[PDB]
C-alpha cells in the first residue's frame, strides 16, 4: 500500500486503536460478571471454568480497572491526539519516536501483564501501600505511562515546526487543544513517575523495606485526578472539531474551545485532594482548597455543554428541524459515528453531577467508597469515552486501513452504541442508589447475600444492567472482528479527509490563549502552590510501614 | 435565540441541583 | 442568519456561564456552613500523628481492646479503634447517646475503611498514621461499620459493631 508510505502515521495511530480495543475487550470480559455481583447474583462460578487462571473477584477487578481506565484510555488518547493534530497541519509525526512509543506502551502493558494474569499484583488500579505488588506490575505500568512523554514531544516537535514555518499565527485549533491537553498530562503525571521511582519500584524490588501510605497516596492522585481529563479530552476534541460536521452543522465556536481546553490546562492538576476528603494527615483548609478549585474544573465542561449543544441545535435547524424538540430528531441518528459521543454526552449530565457532589467535602463523606463513586464513573468514562471511542470506528477505522463499513456493520454499530448506552444508564441508577445505601465499592458482594437487604432494588438494576452490557460486549466483539478482517479494501476511503467541522469573532483573546508557555508556567505554579506546602510537610515526617500481600 | 441549548442547559441545571440538594439533605440527615 | 444564530448563541452561552458559576458559589457558599456546625466533627484532623503498626497490638492504646474507650470530658469519650484484617476492635465498640466520641482508629496491616452505617463517619484508616474524627450518636442502638477499602480478599466480610446505649 502506497497510502502508507506517503502516510506511515495512519499506521502506528491504527496500532494504538487496535491495542487499546483488545484491551477494552479483555478488560470489559470482567464487568458483567461484577455487574450481577452488584446485584447480589455470583456468577464466578461460571466465569473461573471459562477462564481457569482467575482466582478471584479481586484479581478480575484488577484486570477489569487497569486494562479498561488504564490501558485502553491511554491508546486511545495517543491515537486521537497525535493522529488528529498531524492531519489538521497536514504534517507527518517524527515516525521514529512514533514507533518506540507504541513498542513502549505494548512492552509495558506485556510485562504488566504477567503477574497480573499469574495473581501476584491483586492490588486494584490504584495499588495502595501497603498492599504490595509484583515488582512486574510496578515496572511494565511504569513503563507504560512513560510511553506518554514521547507522546508529549512528538506533537511538541510538530508544533514548533509548524510554527517555525507560520511565525506570527495562531495555532489550529486541533492541534492548540492537543498541545495544551499533553503538556497538560505532563505536569499531570510528575505524581505517579514520583511516586513509582522514590517509592514504589524500590519497595517492589526490596530496596527499602515500608512506603508510607499516605505520601504515597498524596502523590498517587496528583497525578489520578488529571489522568481522567487526559482521559475526557481525547473525547472532547473529536466532539468539538468533528462531531459538527457529522452532526450536518460546524462547531459554533472556536475561541470557546480553545477557553475550555485552556481551563483544562490549568486546573486539571491542584485537585487531588478531593479523593482524600477521608484521608487523615491533611489539613483541612488545604481540602476546603482542593474543594473550591474542583468546582472550578467543572467550569469548562459546564462551558462545554452549551457549546456543543448549541453546536447541535445548530446542525439540527440546518436540516430542517422546528419547534424546540425539532431540532434532536432532525439530527443524523442513523450514523453510529454521530450516536455515540451524543448518547455519551447525555449519560454526562448525570455523571458530572454526580461530581459535583463528589467535589463538595463534607458531602463526600456520604458517598465515598460506596457503590456511587462506580456509579459516578462509569457514566464518564465507560460510557462517554468509551462510546466516541466506538463511534470513531465508523470514520476513523475507514480512514485508516481505507476498510469499508458496510450498512449492516452500520446497524450492528447503532445496536452497540444504544445497548452500551442504556445498559451504562441502568447500571448507574443501580450504583447510584446502591450507594446511597451504604454498599462499599469494591466489594464481592454477592458473597455476603445477606449483607445489604436494603438494597433489593436497585440490585435488581445491576443484574438488568450486567445481561443488557455482555449481549453489547458481545456483538462489539463480532462486530469489530467483522470490521477489522473483512475482505474488502478501497483505498479511496484511506485517502479521504478526516470529517473536520467549519467554524461559523475575538482575536484578542485568541491571541492571549496562544501564549502557551506562559499558561503553562501558570498551571505549574498552581500545582506548586496547591501540592508543595503539603507535600513539604509530608516529605519532612515519613513513616514507612512494611508491605502486604493479603490475596 | 438558542431554545434547545437552553433546555440541554436547563436539564443540566435541574440534575445537578436535584443530585446536590439531595446529598446535603442526606447529609444533615446523617449528621 | 448564521451571522445572527452565532451572535445569539454567545450572548445566551455567556448568561450561562454567570449563572453556572453562581450556582458554583453557592454550593461553596453552602459548605462553608457545613464546616462551620457540629457536623464538621467527622473531617479528618488534618495532624500527623504516626505510630508503629507492628507493635500497635503489643503495646500503647490499641492493645488491650476492652480498655479502649476513655472519658476524655464531662460530656465526651475517645475511642481507640483498631481495624486490622479482618474486623475491628473492640467489637462492639460501646458508646452512650448524647456524648461527643472521639475515634482515634489505626490499622496493623493494609488501609482499610471505617464507615458507619447511618451516619457521616467515612474515614480511611492507613497503617503507621491515627485518624481521628469526631461524632455525636443522637439515637441509641446497633449502629454496623464497614470496610469499604479494598484490603484483600477478607474484604467483603470485614464488619465491627457500634452500640449506642441509652
Ligand atoms: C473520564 C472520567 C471522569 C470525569 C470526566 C470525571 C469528572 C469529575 N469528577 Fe470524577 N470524581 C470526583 C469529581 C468529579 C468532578 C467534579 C468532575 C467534573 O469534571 C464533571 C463536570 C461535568 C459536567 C458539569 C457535565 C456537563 C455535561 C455535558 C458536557 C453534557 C451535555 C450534553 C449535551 C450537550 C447533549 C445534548 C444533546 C441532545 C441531542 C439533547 C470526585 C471528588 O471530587 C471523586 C472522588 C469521589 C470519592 O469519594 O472517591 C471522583 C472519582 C472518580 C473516579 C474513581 C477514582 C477511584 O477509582 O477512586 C473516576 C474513575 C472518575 C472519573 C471521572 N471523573 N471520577
Ligand atoms: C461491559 C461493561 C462494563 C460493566 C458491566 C462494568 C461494571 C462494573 C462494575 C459493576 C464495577 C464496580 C465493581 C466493584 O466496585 O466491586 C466496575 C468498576 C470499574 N470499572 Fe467498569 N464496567 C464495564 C465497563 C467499563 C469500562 C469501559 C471502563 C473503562 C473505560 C470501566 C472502568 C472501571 C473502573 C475504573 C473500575 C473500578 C475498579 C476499582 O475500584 O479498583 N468500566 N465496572
Ligand atoms: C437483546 C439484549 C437485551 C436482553 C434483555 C433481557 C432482560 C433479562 C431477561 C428478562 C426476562 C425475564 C427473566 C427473569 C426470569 C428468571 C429470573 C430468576 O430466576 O432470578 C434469578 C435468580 O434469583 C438468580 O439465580
Ligand atoms: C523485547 C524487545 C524487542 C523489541 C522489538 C522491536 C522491533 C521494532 C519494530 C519496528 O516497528 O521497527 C522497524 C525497524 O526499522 C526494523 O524492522
Ligand atoms: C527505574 C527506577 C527504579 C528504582 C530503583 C532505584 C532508584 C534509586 C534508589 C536507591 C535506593 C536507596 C534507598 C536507601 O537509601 O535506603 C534507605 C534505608 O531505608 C534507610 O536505612
Ligand atoms: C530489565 C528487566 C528486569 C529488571 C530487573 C528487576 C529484577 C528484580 C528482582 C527482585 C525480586 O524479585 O524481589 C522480590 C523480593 O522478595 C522483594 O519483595
Ligand atoms: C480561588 C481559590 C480559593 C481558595 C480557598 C477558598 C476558601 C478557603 C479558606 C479557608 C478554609 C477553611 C477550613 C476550615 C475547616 C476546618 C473544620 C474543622 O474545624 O473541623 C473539625
Ligand atoms: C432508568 C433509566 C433507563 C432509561 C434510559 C433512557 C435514557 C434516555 C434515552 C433516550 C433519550 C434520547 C433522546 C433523543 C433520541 C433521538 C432519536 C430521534 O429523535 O429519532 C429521530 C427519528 O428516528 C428520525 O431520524
Ligand atoms: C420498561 C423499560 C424497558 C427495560 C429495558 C430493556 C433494555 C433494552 C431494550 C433494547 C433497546 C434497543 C434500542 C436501540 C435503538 C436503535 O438501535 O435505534 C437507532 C435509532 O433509530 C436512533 O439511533
Ligand atoms: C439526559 C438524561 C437526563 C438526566 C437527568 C436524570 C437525573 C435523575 C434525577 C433524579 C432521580 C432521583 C429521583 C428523585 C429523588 C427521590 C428521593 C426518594 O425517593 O427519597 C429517598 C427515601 O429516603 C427512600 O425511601
Ligand atoms: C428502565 C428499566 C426498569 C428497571 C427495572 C424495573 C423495576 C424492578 C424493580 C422491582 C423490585 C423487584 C424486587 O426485587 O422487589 C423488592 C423486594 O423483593 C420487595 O420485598
Ligand atoms: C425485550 C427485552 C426487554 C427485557 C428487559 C427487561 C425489562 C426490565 C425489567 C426486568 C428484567 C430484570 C431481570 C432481572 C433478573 C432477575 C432479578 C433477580 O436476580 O431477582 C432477585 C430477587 O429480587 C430477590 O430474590
Ligand atoms: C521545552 C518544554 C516545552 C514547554 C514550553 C512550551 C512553550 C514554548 O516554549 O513556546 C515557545 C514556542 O517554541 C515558540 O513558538
Ligand atoms: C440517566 C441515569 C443516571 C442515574 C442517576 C442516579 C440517580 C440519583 C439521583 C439523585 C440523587 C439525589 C439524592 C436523593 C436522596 C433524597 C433523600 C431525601 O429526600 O433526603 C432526606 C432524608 O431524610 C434522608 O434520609
Ligand atoms: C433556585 C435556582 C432556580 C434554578 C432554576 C433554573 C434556572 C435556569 C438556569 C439557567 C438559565 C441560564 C440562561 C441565562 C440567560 C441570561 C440572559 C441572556 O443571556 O440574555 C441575552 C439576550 O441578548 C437578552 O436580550
Ligand atoms: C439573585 C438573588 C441573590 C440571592 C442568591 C443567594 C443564594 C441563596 C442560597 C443559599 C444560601 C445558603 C443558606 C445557608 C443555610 C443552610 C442551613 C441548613 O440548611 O441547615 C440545616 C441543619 O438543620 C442545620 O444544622
Ligand atoms: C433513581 C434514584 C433513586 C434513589 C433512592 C434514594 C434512597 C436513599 C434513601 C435514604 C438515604 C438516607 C439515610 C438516612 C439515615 C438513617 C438510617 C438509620 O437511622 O439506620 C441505622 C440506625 O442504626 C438504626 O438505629
Ligand atoms: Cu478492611 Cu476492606
Ligand atoms: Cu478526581
Amino acid at each position: 500500500s502506497r497510502v502508507y508510505e506517503a502516510y506511515p502515521e495512519k499506521k502506528a495511530t491504527l496500532y494504538f486503536l487496535v491495542l487499546g480495543f483488545l484491551a477494552l475487550i479483555v478488560g470489559s470480559l470482567f464487568g458483567p460478571f461484577q455487574a450481577l455481583n452488584y446485584g447480589n447474583v455470583d456468577a464466578y462460578p461460571l466465569l473461573k471454568r471459562l477462564l481457569p487462571f482467575v482466582q478471584s473477584y479481586y484479581q478480575g477487578l484488577t484486570l477489569h480497572g487497569v486494562l479498561n481506565a488504564i490501558v485502553f484510555t491511554q491508546l486511545f488518547a495517543q491515537a486521537i491526539m497525535v493522529y488528529l493534530p498531524a492531519r489538521e497541519l497536514n504534517m507527518r509525526p517524527n515516525m521514529g519516536l512514533m514507533w518506540l512509543s507504541w513498542w513502549m506502551a505494548f512492552i509495558g502493558l506485556v510485562v504488566a501483564a504477567l503477574p497480573l494474569l499469574a495473581n501476584e499484583a491483586t492490588v486494584l488500579y490504584t495499588f495502595y501501600p501497603p498492599l504490595k505488588g509484583h515488582w512486574a506490575f510496578y515496572l511494565g505500568a511504569s513503563v507504560f505511562v512513560l510511553s506518554t512523554w514521547v507522546s508529549i514531544y512528538i506533537v511538541l516537535d510538530l508544533w514548533r515546526r509548524w510554527k517555525a514555518a507560520n511565525p506570527g499565527k495562531v495555532t489550529p485549533l486541533v492541534t492548540y487543544m492537543a498541545v495544551v491537553f499533553w503538556l497538560m498530562w505532563f505536569l499531570a503525571s510528575l505524581g505517579l513517575v514520583l511516586e513509582a521511582v522514590l517509592f514504589l519500584l524500590p519497595w517492589s524490588f526490596g530496596l527499602v523495606e515500608g512506603v508510607d501510605p499516605l505520601v504515597a497516596r498524596t502523590l498517587f492522585w496528583w497525578t489520578v485526578h488529571p489522568i481522567v481529563y487526559f482521559w475526557l479530552l481525547p473525547a472532547y476534541a473529536i466532539i468539538y472539531t468533528i462531531l459538527p460536521k457529522q452532526a450536518g452543522g460546524k462547531l459554533v465556536s472556536d475561541p470557546m474551545a480553545r477557553l475550555a481546553f485552556l481551563l483544562f490546562l490549568l486546573l486539571s492538576t491542584p485537585v487531588g485532594f478531593h479523593h482524600q476528603f477521608a484521608d487523615p494527615g491533611i489539613d483541612p483548609t488545604w481540602k476546603m482548597i482542593h474543594s473550591v478549585l474542583t468546582l472550578f474544573v467543572a467550569v469548562p465542561s459546564l462551558m462545554t455543554a452549551f457549546t456543543v449543544a448549541a453546536s447541535l441545535e445548530f446542525a439540527g435547524r440546518l436540516r430542517g428541524g422546528r419547534g424546540l424538540f425539532g431540532w434532536i430528531r432532525a439530527l443524523p441518528w442513523d450514523n453510529p459515528a454521530f450516536v455515540a459521543p451524543v448518547l455519551g454526552l447525555l449519560g454526562f449530565i448525570p455523571g458530572g453531577a454526580g461530581g459535583i457532589v463528589n467535589a463538595s467535602f463534607t458531602l463526600d463523606y456520604v458517598v465515598h467508597n460506596t457503590a456511587w463513586v462506580p456509579g459516578h464513573f462509569h457514566l464518564q468514562v465507560a460510557s462517554l469515552v468509551t462510546l466516541t471511542a466506538m463511534g470513531s470506528l465508523y470514520w476513523l477505522l475507514p480512514n485508516l486501513t481505507g476498510k469499508p463499513i458496510s450498512d449492516a456493520q452500520r446497524r450492528l454499530g447503532l445496536a452497540v452504541v444504544w445497548l452500551w448506552f442504556l445498559g451504562m444508564m441502568i447500571m448507574a441508577v443501580g450504583l447510584h442508589w446502591a450507594g446511597l445505601l451504604n454498599v462499599p465499592r469494591r466489594a464481592y458482594i454477592a458473597q455476603v447475600p445477606d449483607a445489604y437487604p436494603h438494597a433489593a432494588v436497585p440490585m435488581v438494576f445491576n443484574v438488568l444492567a450486567g445481561i443488557v452490557l455482555l449481549v453489547a460486549l458481545l456483538l462489539f466483539i463480532y462486530g469489530l472482528f467483522s470490521v477489522l478482517l473483512s475482505r474488502e479494501r478501497k483505498p479511496e476511503l484511506a485517502e479521504a479527509p478526516l470529517p473536520f467541522a467549519e467554524v461559523i469573532e475575538d482575536r484578542r483573546l485568541v491571541l492571549a490563549m496562544d501564549r502557551i508557555g506562559f499558561w503553562f508556567a501558570v498551571a505549574a505554579i498552581l500545582v506548586v502552590l496547591a501540592y508543595g506546602p503539603t507535600l513539604v510537610q509530608l516529605f519532612g515526617h515519613l513513616n514507612p510501614v512494611p508491605g502486604w500481600r493479603l490475596w | 435565540k438558542p431554545k434547545g441549548a437552553l433546555a440541554v442547559i436547563l436539564v443540566l441545571t435541574l440534575t445537578i441541583l436535584v443530585f446536590w440538594l439531595g446529598v446535603y439533605a442526606v447529609f444533615f440527615a446523617r449528621g | 442568519d448564521e451571522h445572527k444564530a452565532h451572535k445569539a448563541i454567545l450572548a445566551y452561552e455567556k448568561g450561562w456561564l454567570a449563572f453556572s458559576l453562581a450556582m458554583l458559589f453557592v454550593f461553596i457558599a453552602l459548605i462553608a456552613y457545613t464546616l462551620a456546625t457540629h457536623t464538621a466533627g467527622v473531617i479528618p484532623a488534618g495532624k500527623l500523628e504516626r505510630v508503629d503498626p507492628t507493635t500497635v497490638r503489643q503495646e500503647g492504646p490499641w492493645a488491650d481492646p476492652a480498655q479502649a474507650v476513655v472519658q476524655t470530658g464531662p460530656n465526651q469519650y475517645t475511642v481507640y479503634v483498631l481495624a486490622f484484617a479482618f474486623g475491628y476492635q473492640p467489637n462492639p465498640i460501646e458508646v452512650p447517646q448524647g456524648a461527643e466520641i472521639v475515634f482515634k482508629i489505626t490499622s496493623p496491616d493494609v488501609i482499610h475503611g471505617f464507615h458507619v452505617e447511618g451516619t457521616n463517619i467515612n474515614v480511611e484508616v492507613l497503617p503507621g498514621e491515627v485518624s481521628t474524627v469526631r461524632y455525636t450518636f443522637k439515637r441509641p442502638g446497633e449502629y454496623r461499620i464497614i470496610c469499604n477499602q479494598y484490603c484483600g480478599l477478607g474484604h467483603q466480610n470485614m464488619f465491627g459493631t457500634i452500640v449506642v446505649k441509652e
